[PDB]
């Protein structure tokens, strides 16, 4: 088959990143499933006079190879986002129910141009540095390359053409390495279907591993001021603090009224009175609050932010957004765990949902220390894709104030 | 020498090929020059060019020690500037504690490894270097390699590359022989009797040589003595090599430190704190420093440590890596690793990361993690921790702690001292306590301000201050309010930056005044701190912000 060539963009060398050191049962599994890779030409050994490298990882009964192909996406994908880009329907967000299938093993069938291969380069590490790594390149299209889709988009689009005719009310959407299904059937009903279209899948040669998301349902979390009967000096002044920050967030806020109750110099625990004109201040700013943020708008040239604070209890709050003040989504998970596998869950869930709604990954900022994520993160992950991230060291000193 | 194939080498994107002069030399050394090429020259190793090339490098020769005999240095710095970048040799060096305990091991090293592994012949016309001319008159005679040249970038890594190769078969057929490679040595270990051992060890031998790589028969090392890259290696145990040291230089200080850190691997509890903030301002390696008692009361110890000589072991597979941790002065830690109940693999020290405001309990999860990190590198597996913290105080730190933290398998080991939480602030306004708006201020170019406070009681305070930040004050005032205040206070600040550095519960800092705070608020019986935003028309603040911002 031809090769589509594949430049890098201008002025840009490939990647060339330290593989973070592994366990030995990550070690053997990776020596396994790279020694079958290579029996069936997908990958080949390779010189040292391939300077390049992008880090390798095993996640999981039986092991999973991953890549993190960040690097060289953020030096190809992105010539690749326009030349050969790949469109995101607004209505997979209002689905029902959508379904998250893997169809990275399509991308085994595409050869990838020569000239390219080379800065697919991965290292599988040693223990002790007993030995040297053993070096590898890819063939095919690899799995965690984000030009591997765009490539690939034409055939994907062969295959589906029969079944989006014969069901033209269900949303198709390919990340990479995923197709995202959404139908506004009974689940039941969307569960038939998934397991039609795996089959469809299969007769045209691609395998898919043998979850459910429902995005209708997904809601924002708004900021609630407290509703007591009796009011401690405290009490007020930690609501004018909250106030005075949602001023930020929301323009209409109040504080004139509620910050005169706060004339003197009292004891926190001593009980005030709520003037009738605080009442109301209090009772219009609760109003505006429960009012949807309205007026921000996600700007495709621009980076999204996922920020993330721990609450108590197996409780994480979110924002996500492109501007500081300016948040184009916020919530909060609760747990049914260590902190970082409720962390890692988090931050799972909220690239996916960032998927459906813009296409787009953001780039979190994590509240652990580095060397700990660094450390356990592959041990809890499940996805194919790997968001971009940075380590927030500084306490979010302002109260949660975020429920 | 080798039928091994060759690597693709090649110049970097925009550069070209190096074009330096040769200098005039002794005759007596030109003549050995020749000997020497000539011989190589009979071995394939290089061949004579013509004019046509327009490459050169420079070349010289050096008495060889004592020997006497001279040898060929060529200088390729220019080449290697020229030549492309490779995928890098390794450069961590194994850790004789993750060296699995074999019964026999055998030290195998190759005879003129480089020399022995074909050139990409495309590039060989680069490697060329003149012989000078005995009289200026004569044109000097010209060469190029056809294998792999000492000084070049690319050497060691296509060497490595291409003995990986060699290996991969053999390594296949006899899976009970275990090869690890390090630059020219291969060094093989098995469980075998010692006859199958050494019959492999020929056949290993046997293969190398079929590909041009030669290695001792039976003048391979002896064991007992393995001096390899610091250290001994018996078959029973590994040390460090003997460590020696009374001067007072600086770079006699860096020597010394250097040396004590790499004793620190098994020798338990080396210091290096005191010595190592002698290393202030440096840069003049001639400097003399005053020994400090605090120092030279630090390299007393150190000698006496030195004095006992100690071993660690191999490891082993089928059982448990334990590590156990102890505090040790001031924001220093020390650690064992081991398996046995007293025969260590390792040991080592971790000391305060560089920042202010730190704390034991913050600290002591650093420490598991720079260990845990350590213990995948050289084993592949985490430790099972042994550490000085009770689950009820790192339960209790963990809950309330705004980072995700975590610390794997872990045992309390009642062995004092205790990493604890020297305090704990209430989470809730506290009745009956006095009520304290503090507030301070200062003028940025006068380096001058005030700190106060004013409670409900109507009690009141201000005290002037001098070379302050408004920082500084605005903690000075926290530290106004404890001083005068019960054992139950109530405190209310709008400076973000004090409310922080007391909620992230500091063990102690570089501040003293953070000190003064911290040994103000263990005396406290009950302290809960509030936060208000600044000029908004709040209270006590507006009242306190009027005292002392005028
Ligand atoms: C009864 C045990 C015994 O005789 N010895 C033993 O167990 N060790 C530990 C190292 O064991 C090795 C194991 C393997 Cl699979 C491979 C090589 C090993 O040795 C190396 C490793 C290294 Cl990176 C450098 C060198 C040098 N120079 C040797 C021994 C080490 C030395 C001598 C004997 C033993």
């Amino acid at each position: 088959i031809e090769t589509v060539p594949v430049k890098l963009k201008p002025g840009m060398d490939g990647p060339k990143v330290k593989q973070w050191p592994l366990t030995e049962e990550k070690i053997k599994a990776l020596v396994e499933i790279c020694t079958e890779m290579e029996k069936e030409g997908k990958i080949s050994k390779i010189g040292p006079e391939n300077p390049y490298n992008t880090p390798v990882f095993a996640i999981k009964t039986k092991w999973r190879k991953l890549v993190d192909f960040r690097e060289l996406n953020k030096r190809t994908q992105d010539f690749w986002e326009v030349q050969l880009g790949i469109p995101h329907p607004a209505g997979l967000k209002k689905k029902k129910s959508v379904t998250v299938l893997d169809v990275g093993d399509a991308y085994f069938s595409v050869p990838l141009d020569e000239d390219f291969r080379k800065y697919t380069a991965f290292t599988i590490p040693s223990i002790n540095n007993e030995t040297p790594g053993i070096r590898y390149q890819y063939n095919v299209l690899p799995q965690g390359w984000k030009g591997s889709p765009a490539i690939f988009q034409s055939s994907m689009t062969k295959i589906l053409e029969p079944f989006k005719k014969q069901n033209p009310d269900i949303v198709i959407y390919q990340y990479m390495d995923d197709l995202y299904v959404g139908s506004d059937l009974e689940i039941g009903q969307h569960r038939t279907k998934i397991e039609e279209l795996r089959q469809h899948l299969l007769r045209w040669g691609l395998t898919t591993p043998d979850y459910e998301l429902h995005p209708d349902k997904w809601t924002v979390q708004p900021i609630v001021l407290p509703e007591k009967d009796s009011w401690t000096v405290n009490d007020i002044q930690k609501l004018v603090g909250k106030l005075n920050w949602a001023s930020q967030i929301y323009p209409g806020i109040k504080v004139r009224q509620l910050s005169k109750l706060l004339r003197g110099t009292k004891a926190l625990t001593e009980v005030i009175p709520l003037t009738e004109e605080a009442e109301l201040e209090l009772a219009e700013n609760r109003e505006i609050l429960k009012e949807p943020v309205h007026g921000v708008y996600y700007d495709p040239s621009k980076d999204l932010i996922a920020e993330i604070q721990k609450q108590g209890q197996g409780q994480w709050t979110y924002q996500i957004y492109q501007e500081p003040f300016k948040n184009l989504k916020t919530g909060k998970y609760a747990r049914m765990t260590n902190d970082v596998k409720q962390l890692t869950e988090a931050v799972q869930k909220i690239t996916t949902e960032s998927i459906v709604i813009w296409g787009k990954t953001p780039k979190f900022k994590l509240p652990i220390q580095k060397e700990t994520w660094e450390t356990w993160w592959t041990e809890y992950w499940q996805a194919t894709w790997i968001p971009e991230w940075e380590f927030v060291n500084t306490p979010p000193l302002v109260k949660l104030w975020y429920q | 020498i080798s039928p091994i194939e060759t690597v693709p080498v090649k110049l970097k994107p925009g550069m070209d090929g190096p074009k330096v002069k040769q200098w005039p030399l002794t005759e007596e050394k030109i003549k050995a020059l020749v000997e020497i090429c000539t011989e190589m020259e009979k071995e394939g190793k290089i061949s004579k060019i013509g004019p046509e090339n327009p490459y050169n490098t420079p070349v010289f020769a050096i008495k060889k020690k004592d020997s006497t005999k001279w040898r060929k240095l060529v200088d390729f710095r220019e080449l290697n500037k020229r030549t492309q970048d490779f995928w890098e040799v390794q450069l961590g060096i194994p850790h004789p504690a993750g060296l699995k305990k074999k019964k026999s091991v055998t030290v195998l090293d190759v005879g003129d490894a480089y020399f022995s592994v074909p050139l990409d012949e495309d590039f060989r016309k680069y490697t060329a270097f003149t012989i000078p001319s005995i009289n200026n008159e004569t044109p000097g005679i010209r060469y190029q390699y056809n294998v792999l040249p000492q000084g070049w970038k690319g050497s060691p890594a296509i060497f490595q590359s291409s003995m990986t190769k060699i290996l991969e078969p053999f390594a296949a057929q006899n899976p009970d022989i275990v090869i690890y490679q390090y630059m020219d040595d291969l060094y093989v270990g098995s469980d075998l009797e010692i006859g199958q051992h050494r019959t492999k060890i020929e056949e290993l031998r046997q293969h190398l040589l079929r590909w041009g790589l030669t290695t001792p028969d039976k003048k391979h090392q002896k064991e007992p003595p393995f001096l390899w890259m610091g250290y001994e290696l018996h078959p029973d145990k590994w040390t460090v090599q003997p460590i020696v040291l009374d001067s007072w230089t600086v770079n006699d200080i860096q020597k010394l430190v250097g040396k004590l850190n790499w004793a620190s691997q098994i020798y338990p509890g080396i210091k290096v704190r005191q010595l190592s903030k002698l290393l202030r301002g440096t840069k003049a390696l001639t400097e003399v420093i005053p020994l400090t008692e605090e120092a030279e009361l630090e390299l007393a110890e150190n000698r006496e440590i030195l004095k006992e000589p100690v071993h660690g072991v191999y490891y082993d597979p089928s059982k448990d890596l334990i590590a156990e941790i102890q505090k040790q002065g001031q924001g220093q830690w020390t650690y064992q690793i081991y398996q046995e109940p007293f025969k260590n693999l390792k040991t080592g020290k971790y000391a305060r990361m560089r920042g202010a405001h730190t704390n034991d309990v913050k600290q002591l999860t650093e420490a598991v993690q720079k260990i845990t990190t350590e213990s995948i590198v050289i084993w592949g597996k985490t430790p099972k921790f042994k550490l000085p913290i009770q689950k009820e105080t790192w339960e209790t730190w963990w809950t309330e702690y705004w980072q995700a933290t975590w610390i794997p398998e872990w045992e309390f080991v009642n062995t004092p001292p205790l990493v604890k939480l020297w305090y704990q602030l209430e989470k809730e306004p506290i009745v009956g306590a006095e009520t304290f708006y503090v507030d301070g201020a200062a003028n940025r170019e006068t380096k001058l301000g005030k700190a106060g406070y004013v409670t409900n009681k109507g009690r009141q305070k201000v005290v002037p201050l001098t070379n302050t930040t408004n920082q500084k004050t605005e903690l000075q005032a926290i530290y106004l309010a404890l001083q005068d205040s019960g054992l139950e206070v109530n405190i209310v600040t709008d400076s973000q930056y004090a409310l922080g550095i007391i909620q992230a519960q500091p063990d102690k800092s570089e501040s003293e005044l953070v000190n003064q705070i911290i040994e103000q608020l263990i005396k406290k019986e009950k302290v809960y701190l509030a936060w208000v935003p600044a000029h908004k028309g709040i209270g006590g603040n507006e009242q306190v912000d009027k005292l002392v911002s005028a």
